[PDB]
């Protein structure tokens, strides 16, 4: 259960470190391309043992680690749902975008924004992760939600483009 | 009915401007005048180190970026949720909740000894 | 499906309705019906947590499979002999849940002959 | 740098869809003058071009030599054993 | 779907950048053998869209027809499905069509390169991805439904004849 | 062949 | 306005465009183009002026109903997938008289150069001014397109933001 | 972007190379200074189908207001070299 | 043409054509390249709803 | 980016490769082919048929217990 | 509540005894003591409030209300200090002193266990606010602003004072304690219908209603920046905050009272958000939002239950850091270009890259992006009214849709685009303005992760 849980969570935590980073606790703007793109690679196989463990035992559990507000007889916890769905569709969703990352260090490397669109396409993984694994109604509004504004920037990065606005 | 001759001229006039700013537009050797950059030694260490090609021993320096990054980001982190949720999600009631193993005929149960008898007679054939 | 033809451009009291499946009389008719066994009684079914739906008949021949892939792993290229045993069965399930469908038809063109018969006695 | 145009002098019309333009345009008394303007892409390494059909079947004389071999290798540990 | 819909992109995103952000069809074409890599994802993954048997999409699109043709549907529904299939087919004959045979509408002066190792292992991960899949998580996931497989000759193909057709 | 890029203060 | 002339020759630079779309093969493009540019040549000695504007009007309308659905653009014009894709990395140049010295030292050069065009055209200003006035009618300008440099050293009048413009690929 | 920046030398080369493949135009009469209807007699309609070859050329496309104003292989040139910001 | 005087307070603001700015020369040099517009112009009373982001009333081929 | 081989943009004419791409771009495509060759040999029946498709016209009325039509 | 009322009147003494170069120095950095202390309030227990003496009390209504408060009067000191450049000291002097002594009416007015103390409290806020629209406004419209902004309120202020004083007489106290269990219900007689509406309506047009609000537009777009800070962050909760209280006196008869008022905010809410759509002053559409936003407080405190309650404090509170922080942003660029109309600055982003942020997450909260709080108010109102009658989903949804509309729209407008070419007086970010909007919305974005201290008394 220790095994299972535990690498289910740094999936979801190994993402977020490029993330936290950004507030200038290692700054190398050069290599954040390649941070983020490696913190995907690794995030994959961290995935891939909760995946093997369902697809041997057909072991699912729930994870409501954080008690987060109790509207009277409602209990709203942020708890993640580790299932069919979630474990077979994390490493595939990983793996796809873990090669889109490396063919944006080749497609946008000429963008002087680089750092920002690496920050953008981490964000938005973020959030469907957050989509994928939800439990509860709410918590997938999160990411729901997430996916809709990232969605929105990424569309309108060109941003002096009146076409991309609209 | 093309330029007339002021537009011709003016056009030239400009185009003498233009390209001289454009070429304003070129950074010296020294430019940019960065600030004295301080390295770390560790820094030294691999950018002596490594100088030449020598494919060979690029194999253990990308290691050497792995094992640090398998250190701070997987190892440290692992750390930390396994503590949380052994000594403080899984000490309170249905915080994690597995679904029970699917048992089937013909198996121990590793916690009781208890047997399942195994199912009847298979009606079955070939094909 | 090809007898939808004859209940929507041809007849309609010919084919039997597949939400109105047969309301005749029981197994009377066919001389010494039996009962379709089972292996898995209760217990059994609900201890290797199959779907509600699959545990319709073949759910030994299920719980079988499922015993495999739980021990071949991670060979899962193997128990491909035991899927075919599983489907093979839902196979003849599929043509004795398809047999009511024509043993209806044919009770249906058959109770015609005797409606039309009386109606042109006279 | 000083990056070299090829010679002009080597795009001909004739041998290519281009010329077969020039004998429609002649019928009704007009030629084409930019056909040597689009030769380049009909004669060199662009000269001819697979099929529809050819393209699907690209890499398939070597996977089916695999095939037949690698059934024929699991044949001889098939039935010996 | 994401294996190969993604490497489409990507394979698309290639082509873009060679000919100096064009993406009209209508100025590309003989690339098949310019950009062989990139033909080559691009082929394989168009076929993994139309349904190949044997290849990631198979194993989930022809699924799907089956269960599709033999279930209590709708007629007009099912008829739409199996018609939007053969579309697939057609639009997808229109990028390979106009962006790797006949002859180059392209400018003169471009850049034509593949070489880079980022582009080519981005691509070349899907590539592998977009082929062996759908096998793999297809021989991996538990049982969860009782599949129909006994049908018509007609019912068992119509998306094999459809697309083909 | 490195030309300058006309930014808005990034100092503030 | 435009002229009766321009107004052919426009017609005919879109009908290859929206001919050529149709076609997308360049083969059948030279075949079709041809006929197009020899229809043109029918009426090209006509010199009536009331038959000529008759079949241009009928010119136009024959290309509206056969125009593309969906003309090819270049992927930088009004209507391509690139137009003012780079319109945020256009700066100003002003700005850089809000840069901070910490930063502005890091290109000696450059603002040491900067202060001669600023000198250029500080100076210049007024010779420019007085330029426009005096080649204008009292009541006041009638059509775009400014006086050259007339002697020398002058330079053209309203030349710093044409010249100075952001350069159009900053990065 | 990874394409080459355009030589000033190149465009004027580039553009020659087009006005030599014509067949109306005579190789040996053409040169950076050449009018189309001045010095060398060329048709009106047939500067749309010069100007439309020098954007099937370099890509971007001259507006249908300025490009009529352009008969003379060099101010092709001129025009071309600003807009790419080309100065050498 | 001053609006018609129905009372809706329009006041003497002139009537110009309903035509979106995405119907002007793109080639032709603005003193507002984005909006389309000459400094002095007089404005459309609804400019803000026929800018480039917004109501577009471009002829169709259809 | 990258290794930068820096194959330079030619003229008019046939756009240079490498020895590199080809060889893999082929690679693959004959893995494709014997991908779809050596499936479609070891199970046909999932690509064409499982199991023969029983005609009811075929049949008879004992098999299904059809009572006499003169009771 | 001494411990907070005495120090608010001590910083008075404190600006006009500072140094003449000092004043803003020193009231900006005691004002931010006086708003760390106010974290004691948070004292609070589940069954009874936090009752200091007979005048003054502190629920887990008044608690985050008192909070936000105190928060804004520092951030008002510093959004002040640009326009007030060139003023003389003495007039400084008295403009920092009508802000304090507008604090001082109101975090008494949160706590006032009377509502006859409520009521003169309530009408004092008046005098200052009225005071620093038209002595400190840039515009001559700001004179005509005042007279909308004061009779408006007067003219429902007054019958509640009479109403007040009659339920006196009646029950025989004010005392909200003693209201809670002397509570009598309401008959249906045409009496208690204009007592109803006497009680209500002098909260109704501060809220305001739709209908009631034209004074909003010309209030909150003529005074200065200050005055738009807590007009629109605090004195609209007054309203707010009254209903909550009153409506416990108004039972049975609140059923079919309040379907004229349901119907003026749920309609009122698309309109007044549809207005946004269409305006030429980046200020004016910004008070246009918040007549949008308080359209669901009314329908909340209206329909009464515990899920309407919890989303009205929260979207009172969440509304109260968005809409100071967007008055803000706006008034940055006007200290440039020295012009609210909207459409003659834009590609901002280009030339204040960090600005933009602000500008970015000041637009997400507006359109409620969640987890933030202003989600979690708006949801929890959503729900509430969803049980109150299941049609309201497509009046509540429509206004999601617009209201994503023209907040993304203002974001676009100024930020996106091309920028404007003869504008060339942009000068980079100020420390002051940065730190001026990290204040609002680093509060506002922490707020979610402890959300339960903003859910008010039925949590
Ligand atoms: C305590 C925080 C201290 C602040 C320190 C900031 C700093 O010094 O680093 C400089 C840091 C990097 O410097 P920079 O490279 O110059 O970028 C600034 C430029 O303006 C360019 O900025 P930008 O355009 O790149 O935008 C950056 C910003 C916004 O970028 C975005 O992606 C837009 C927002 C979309 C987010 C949607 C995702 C869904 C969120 C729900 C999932 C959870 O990123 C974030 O807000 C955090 C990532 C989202 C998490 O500056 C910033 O990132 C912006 C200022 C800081 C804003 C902080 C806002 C979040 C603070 C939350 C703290 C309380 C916890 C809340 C929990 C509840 C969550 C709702
Ligand atoms: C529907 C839900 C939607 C939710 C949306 C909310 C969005 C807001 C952002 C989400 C934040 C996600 C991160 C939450 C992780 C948990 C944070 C935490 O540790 O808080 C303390 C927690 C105990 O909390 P708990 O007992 O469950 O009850 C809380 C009642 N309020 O844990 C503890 O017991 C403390 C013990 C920590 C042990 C680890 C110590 C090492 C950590 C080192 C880090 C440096
Ligand atoms: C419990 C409350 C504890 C905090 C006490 C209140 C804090 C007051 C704010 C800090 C003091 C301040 O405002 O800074 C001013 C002062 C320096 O200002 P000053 O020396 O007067 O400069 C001009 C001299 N000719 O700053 C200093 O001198 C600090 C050294
Ligand atoms: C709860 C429900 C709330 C309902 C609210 C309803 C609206 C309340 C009234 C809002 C009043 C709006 C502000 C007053 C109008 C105004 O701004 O003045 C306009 C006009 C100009 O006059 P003036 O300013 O003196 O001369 C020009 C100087 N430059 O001024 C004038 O010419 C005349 C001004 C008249 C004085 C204003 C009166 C205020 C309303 C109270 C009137 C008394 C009520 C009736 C009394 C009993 C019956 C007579
Ligand atoms: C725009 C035009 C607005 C027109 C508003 C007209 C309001 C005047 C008419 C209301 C009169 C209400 C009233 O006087 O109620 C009398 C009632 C007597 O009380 P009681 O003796 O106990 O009755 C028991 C009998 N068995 O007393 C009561 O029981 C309750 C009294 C509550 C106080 C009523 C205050 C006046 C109501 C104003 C309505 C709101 C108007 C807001 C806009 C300003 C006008
Ligand atoms: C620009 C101005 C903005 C400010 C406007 C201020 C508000 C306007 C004044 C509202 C006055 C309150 C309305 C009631 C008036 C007194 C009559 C009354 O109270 O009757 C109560 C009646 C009781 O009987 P019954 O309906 O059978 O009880 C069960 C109901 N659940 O129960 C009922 O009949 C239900 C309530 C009846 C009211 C119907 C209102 C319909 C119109 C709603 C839109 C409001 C339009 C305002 C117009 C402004 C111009
Ligand atoms: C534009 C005008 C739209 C408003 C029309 C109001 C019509 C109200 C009505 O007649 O009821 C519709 C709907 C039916 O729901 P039902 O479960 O059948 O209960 C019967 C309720 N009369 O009543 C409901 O239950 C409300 C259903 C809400 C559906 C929201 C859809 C949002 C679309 C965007
Ligand atoms: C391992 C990865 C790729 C390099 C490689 O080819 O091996 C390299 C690229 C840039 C590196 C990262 C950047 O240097 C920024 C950080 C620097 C510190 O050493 C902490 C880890 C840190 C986050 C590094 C982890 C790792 O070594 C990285 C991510
Ligand atoms: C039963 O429901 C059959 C449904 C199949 C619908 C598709 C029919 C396609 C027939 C095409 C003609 C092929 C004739 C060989
Ligand atoms: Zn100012």
């Amino acid at each position: 259960m220790n095994m299972f849980s535990s690498l289910s969570l740094v999936t979801l935590l190994l993402l977020t470190m490029p993330i936290m980073m950004m507030s200038f606790n290692t700054y190398k703007p050069s290599n954040y391309p390649l941070y983020v793109k490696t913190a995907i690679s690794y995030a994959f196989i961290t995935s891939m043992i909760p995946t093997m463990m369902f697809i041997h035992s057909g072991q699912e559990l729930i994870i409501s680690n954080w008690h987060w507000l109790t509207i009277q007889t409602l209990k709203l916890s942020l708890s993640f749902k580790m299932d069919y769905f979630s474990m077979m569709f994390i490493p595939v969703a990983l793996f796809v975008t873990w090669s889109i990352m490396e063919f944006s260090m080749w497609y946008m490397y000429s963008d002087p924004n680089i750092n920002k669109f690496f920050k953008y396409l981490l964000l938005f993984l973020i959030t469907m992760l957050i989509l994928v694994t939800a439990n509860n109604l709410f918590q997938l509004f999160i990411g729901w939600e997430g996916v809709g504004i990232m969605s929105f920037l990424l569309i309108g990065w060109w941003y002096g483009r009146a076409d991309a606005n609209t | 009915s093309g330029y007339t001759p002021e537009e011709k001229l003016r056009l030239q006039q400009l185009r003498e401007l233009r390209r001289r700013w454009l070429k304003d537009q070129e950074l010296s050797p020294r430019e940019p005048v960065l600030p004295p950059q301080r390295v770390s030694p560790v820094e030294r260490f691999w950018n002596k180190f490594l100088q030449d090609g020598a494919l060979w021993k690029n194999v253990i320096y990308k290691t050497y970026r792995h094992s640090i990054f398998a250190f701070t980001h997987v190892l440290i982190p692992v750390w930390i949720i396994h503590y949380y949720l052994k000594y403080h999600v899984t000490t309170k009631p249905y915080t994690i909740v597995e679904k029970k193993p699917r048992i089937f005929p013909g198996d121990t149960i590793l916690e009781t000894g208890e047997v399942i008898p195994p199912m009847k007679e298979f009606p079955d054939q070939h094909h | 499906g090809a007898h939808l033809a004859r209940r929507y451009l041809g007849d309609a009291s010919v084919e039997p309705d597949p939400l109105r499946m047969p309301t005749f009389p029981p197994d009377y008719g066919f001389p010494e019906r039996k009962e379709r066994e089972m292996v898995a009684t209760q217990q059994e079914m609900n201890d290797a947590q199959l779907v509600l739906q699959q545990r319709d008949y073949c759910a030994h021949y299920l719980i079988r499979f499922l015993k495999c892939k739980r021990d071949s792993f991670p060979n899962f290229l193997a128990c491909k002999h035991e899927r075919h045993d599983w489907d093979y069965c839902e196979h003849l399930d599929y043509v004795k849940r398809m047999k009511e469908f024509e043993r209806e038809r044919r009770l249906l063109q058959r109770k015609k002959r005797r409606e039309q018969r009386e109606a042109d006695m006279a | 740098s000083k990056m070299e145009l090829p010679d002009y002098k080597q795009w001909k019309i004739e041998g290519t869809p281009l010329e077969t333009v020039q004998e429609k345009l002649a019928a009704r008394g007009l030629r084409d003058p930019w056909g040597r303007n689009e030769a380049w892409r009909y004669m060199g390494g662009f000269a001819n071009n697979v099929s529809f059909v050819g393209a699907l079947l690209k890499g398939f004389k070597w996977g089916f030599a695999a095939f037949v071999v690698a059934i024929g290798a699991e044949y001889y540990l098939e039935s010996q054993k | 779907h994401a294996f190969f819909k993604a490497m489409l992109f990507m394979c698309s995103g290639s082509i873009i950048h060679s000919l100096n952000d064009e993406q009209d069809i209508r100025k590309m074409g003989g690339l098949f053998k310019a950009m062989p890599f990139t033909t080559t994802a691009l082929i394989v993954g168009s076929l993994a869209l139309t349904g190949m048997p044997f290849l990631t999409g198979f194993y989930s699109k022809d699924l799907i027809i089956e269960a599709a043709n033999t279930s209590y549907t709708n007629a007009w529904a099912l008829l739409m499905t199996l018609i939007a299939t053969s579309f697939t087919a057609i639009y997808s004959t229109r990028i390979i069509f106009f962006a790797l045979l006949g002859q180059p509408r392209f400018p003169t002066l471009v850049n034509i390169n593949e070489n880079n190792p980022l582009l080519i292992n981005s691509i070349k991960r899907l590539l592998i991805g977009s082929l062996f899949a759908g096998y793999i998580i297809s021989n991996n996931i538990p049982p969860t439904t009782i599949p129909q497989m006994t049908m018509p000759y007609y019912l068992k193909t119509t998306a094999l004849i459809v697309t083909i057709l | 062949k490195r030309l300058f890029i006309i930014k808005p203060s990034g100092f503030y | 306005y435009l002229t009766h002339q321009q107004k052919v020759l426009r017609l005919y630079k879109r009908a290859l465009r929206h001919l050529e779309s149709w076609c997308i093969h360049r083969d059948k493009y030279r075949y079709f183009a041809c006929l197009l540019r020899a229809r043109f040549d029918e009426h090209k000695n006509e010199k009536d002026m009331v038959k000529a504007t008759q079949l241009l009007r009928e010119a136009e309308e024959e290309f509206w109903h056969g125009q593309h659905p969906q003309p090819y653009i270049f992927p930088e014009s009004p209507g391509g997938t690139s137009y003012e894709r780079y319109e945020c990395y256009k700066v100003p140049e002003w700005c850089l008289d809000d840069w901070h010295p910490s930063e502005k030292a890091m290109y000696p050069d450059y603002f040491a150069k900067r202060e001669q065009w600023k000198k250029l055209r500080r100076e210049s200003w007024e010779r420019e001014v007085k330029q426009l006035q005096e080649e204008t009618p009292v009541g006041g300008p009638r059509t775009e397109a400014l006086p050259p440099a007339r002697k020398q050293g002058d330079l053209p009048p309203l030349w710093w933001h044409i010249v100075t413009r952001p350069r159009e690929r900053p990065m | 972007s990874d394409a080459p920046p355009l030589t000033l030398e190149g465009i004027k080369d580039r553009v020659l190379y087009v006005l030599k493949l014509y067949d109306k135009i005579d190789p040996e009469k053409l040169s950076v200074n050449s009018h189309f209807m001045k010095d060398l007699g060329l048709d009106s309609l047939d500067q749309v189908e010069i100007i439309m070859a020098m954007e099937d050329e370099f890509g971007f496309e001259i507006p249908d207001i300025d490009a009529e104003k352009l008969m003379c292989p060099q101010e092709i040139v001129d025009y071309i070299a600003d807009k790419k910001d080309v100065y050498e | 043409e001053p609006y018609p005087d129905d009372g809706t307070g329009y006041g003497d603001y002139p009537k110009l054509p309903d035509r979106s700015q995405q119907e002007r020369d793109p080639w032709y040099d603005w003193d507002h390249p984005d909006l389309r517009l000459n400094w002095g112009e007089p404005m459309h009373w609804d400019l803000d709803m026929y800018i480039r982001n917004r109501v577009d009333t471009s002829p169709t081929p259809v | 980016a990258g290794g930068g081989a820096h194959i330079e943009p030619r003229y008019r004419q046939f756009p240079q490769l490498t020895r590199s791409q080809v060889i893999q771009a082929e690679f693959f495509s004959a893995t494709m082919w014997f991908w779809i060759l050596w499936r479609f040999w070891h199970d046909s029946d999932a690509v064409l048929g499982h199991f023969p498709y029983p005609d009811p016209s075929q049949w008879t009325d004992e098999e299904l217990g059809i009572p006499p039509d003169d009771e | 509540m001494l411990k907070y009322i005495i120090p608010t009147i001590m910083l008075m003494p404190l600006t006009w005894l500072s140094k003449n170069n000092m004043i803003w120095v020193n009231s900006t950095a005691h004002s931010l003591l006086i708003s760390f202390t106010s974290l004691l309030l948070m004292n609070q227990f589940g069954d009874n409030s936090l009752n200091f003496s007979l005048l003054f009390f502190s629920d887990s209504l008044s608690t985050p209300l008192l909070i936000l408060t105190m928060w804004l009067l520092p951030l008002m000191l510093m959004a002040s200090q640009h326009h007030l450049s060139k003023e003389n000291l003495t007039r400084k002097k008295l403009f920092i002193t009508m802000l304090i002594s507008l604090q001082l009416f109101l975090i008494m007015t949160f706590t006032a266990m009377e509502l006859i103390l409520f009521y003169i409290l309530f009408e004092a806020t008046l005098v200052p606010t009225l005071i620093i629209i038209t002595r400190w406004g840039n515009q001559t419209e700001r004179l005509n602003a005042g007279l909308y902004f004061l009779f408006y309120t007067l003219a429902g202020s007054l019958p509640l004072l009479v109403a007040l004083i009659y339920i006196q007489n009646t029950v025989g106290s004010l005392n909200f304690l003693m209201l809670q269990y002397w509570v009598q219900p309401v008959h249906n007689s045409w009496s208690n219908v204009f007592m109803w509406l006497a009680c209500m309506m002098a909260f109704m047009v501060k809220m305001p209603l739709y209908g009631l609000h034209l004074w909003l537009p010309k209030a909150h777009v003529e005074a200065p920046i200050a005055g738009s800070m807590v007009l629109a962050a605090v004195l609209l909760k007054l309203g707010g905050y009254g209903m909550l209280r009153i409506t416990l006196i108004l039972n049975p008869m609140t059923d079919f009272m309040a379907y004229p008022f349901i119907m003026l905010s749920l309609w009122g809410m698309i309109m007044t958000s549809s207005i946004c759509l269409r305006q030429t002053d980046l200020k004016s559409l910004i008070a246009y939002s918040s007549v949008s936003h308080m359209a669901l407080v009314i329908v909340a405190i209206l329909i009464q239950t515990p899920w309407s309650y919890m989303g009205a404090t929260a979207l009172m509170i969440a509304h109260g850091l968005t809409s100071s922080m967007l008055f803000c942003l706006a008034n940055s660029n006007y200290e440039r270009i020295h012009s609210r109309t909207m459409i003659l600055a834009r590609g901002l982003q280009t030339l204040l890259p960090l600005m933009a942020t602000w500008w970015l997450l000041a637009s997400l909260t507006n359109l409620a992006l969640p987890p933030t709080i202003n989600l979690i108010g708006e949801l929890f109102v959503v729900m509430s009214t969803f049980s109150w009658s299941n049609i309201t989903i497509i009046l509540m949804g429509v206004n999601m849709v617009i209201t994503a509309l023209y907040s993304l729209y203002m974001l676009i407008m100024t930020q996106r685009g091309k920028y404007t070419y003869h504008i060339n007086n942009i000068s980079p970010s100020f420390t002051r303005e940065n730190a001026l909007m990290s204040l609002h919305i680093l509060p506002l974005l922490l707020l979610t992760l402890n959300p339960k201290i903003i859910l008010g008394p039925l949590y």
